[PDB]
């Protein structure tokens, strides 16, 4: 089990290095590297604006490098900021996205910004349902087909859990959800296998 | 929806916490990130530490503080005390901080509320404010409320929103260490001024009064002895709230 957490930003990445490797903790040979450049099994998206990373990634030759990932099944896993940059474009108005999942990115209705604070998470399945630390102020706008999980913010329903096949996204911060942050790396993990 | 937050305040001084602590189950009386780990896993959705350390060591000290608890806790917590310019909050943040803490300092030069929020952004600033009546109005208190600044809290709140702060800890002096409930007609009061969460600190004494504060407006209650010394039980806390229309956050 060859674990990788791209660590080149922006944002602090660390507290999901350290989140990883507690949820790890139970799991027979577990190996996890800060990536920035080829060599994974789980790949980590992380990041804390949608132009800054979608540029780290370019400036390091990793879009290819997760592009291959995807392309060969193996799990690919947003975080965040990560979540945002799996899709064609975010409103960092004319720049890309991966594209990895069909959507894109739109701020929150809402008058109150940033989404800050514990919100709870519905899962279609697998993950478990609760409450989840949010911080941010663009959603991902996608088909119901890569809906993964729902929250309501300010009256305003959106998919604060994504997912096309092996390709994941979450836009909570599962290192800083307590007990059932934990719950849902492992069970990251233990999709994996 | 989001959750209405219960709030742990570890008041720390030089790395320990201060009177230690009844939770005998753990292997600290007063280690603060054994402790904030240990809240972490019963419940609590938010720490505040609070560190007293005479400067001659603090600074070096509070980075030591936020360095271990970063690489240990897995819920947001908040460093504050004594934190008096950018380059104090800037190195604390960057060291794993997930949000600072300023008072005194803010009141003082309140364009260092937008200077931290435009480099880390408006979510890492919280603004403490300390207030108490002075003849009929609330009036804000800095240096750990003992000035009085002459300063109205209702002018200081819009303030503070207007200068980029994302949070405000609002600590009633009046209610301050009384166990005899949270200051809601404070609370009440400022509600209304600004749109900004509301902490509602001091005066917790039990799980009514957490009830009472949110009633008042408040978007989290913070406490302290009342935790450390297993006066009330964070879970129980949470149903009785729950139970009460209140949206808490339960696992």
């Amino acid at each position: 089990m060859r674990i990788g957490i791209i660590s080149v930003g922006p944002g602090n990445i660390m507290n999901l290095y350290r989140g990883v490797k507690r949820a790890s903790e139970n799991f027979e040979d577990v190996s996890i590297e800060l990536v920035e450049s080829p060599r994974y099994d789980l790949l980590f998206i992380p990041g804390v604006h949608f132009g800054e990373g979608m540029r780290r990634l370019r400036e390091n030759d990793l879009i290819d490098f997760v592009r291959k990932h995807v392309e060969d099944e193996r799990y690919v896993v947003g975080v965040c900021l990560g979540m945002q940059l799996l899709f064609e474009e975010s409103e960092a108005p004319g720049v890309k996205g991966l594209s990895l999942i069909e959507g894109n990115v739109v701020k929150l209705r809402s008058r109150r910004l940033p989404h800050m604070g514990w919100n709870e998470v519905i899962f279609k399945d697998t993950f478990p349902n609760g409450y989840y630390a949010f911080v941010h102020t663009y959603r991902a706008v996608c088909e119901e087909e890569h809906v993964l999980g729902t929250t309501e913010y300010d009256g305003e329903i959106f998919p604060s859990a994504v997912r096309k096949g092996r390709i994941l996204g979450f836009q909570f911060h599962p290192e800083a959800s307590s007990k059932i942050g934990r719950k849902l790396l492992e069970k990251v993990i233990e999709c994996s296998l | 929806m989001l959750a209405k937050r219960i709030i742990a305040c570890l008041d720390v001084k030089d790395g320990r916490v201060v009177k230690g602590t009844n939770f005998e189950n753990l292997r600290d009386s007063g280690d603060p990130v054994e402790l904030g780990k240990f809240y972490s896993e019963i419940g609590i959705d938010e720490l505040v530490f609070l560190d007293i350390t005479a400067s001659v060591e603090k600074r070096k000290t509070m980075l030591e503080l936020v360095e271990k608890v970063a690489e240990q806790i897995d819920i947001p917590f908040t460093v504050g005390g004594g934190i008096h310019d950018f380059e104090t909050a800037s190195e604390l943040i960057l060291r794993g901080a997930d949000k600072v803490s300023i008072n005194t300092a803010a009141v003082e030069n309140p364009s260092l509320i937008t200077q931290i929020a435009q480099t880390f952004g408006s979510q890492a600033v919280v603004v403490a404010i300390d207030a108490k009546r002075v003849d009929g109005e609330f009036m804000v208190f800095t240096y750990s409320g003992k000035k009085n600044t002459g300063i109205l809290l209702r002018d200081w709140v819009v303030e503070v929103e207007k200068r980029g702060a994302g949070e405000i800890l609002l600590t009633s002096i009046d209610r301050d260490g009384t166990k005899s409930g949270y200051d809601t007609e404070m609370i009440r009061f400022v509600r209304p001024l600004t749109t900004l969460p509301i902490i509602a600190s001091g005066g917790a004494g039990k799980m009514e009064h957490f009830l009472e504060a949110f009633l008042a407006g408040a978007d989290a209650a913070l406490a302290a002895s009342v935790f450390h010394f297993r006066e009330i039980d964070v879970r129980e806390l949470k149903e009785y709230l729950k139970k009460h229309g209140v949206n808490v956050r339960l696992e």
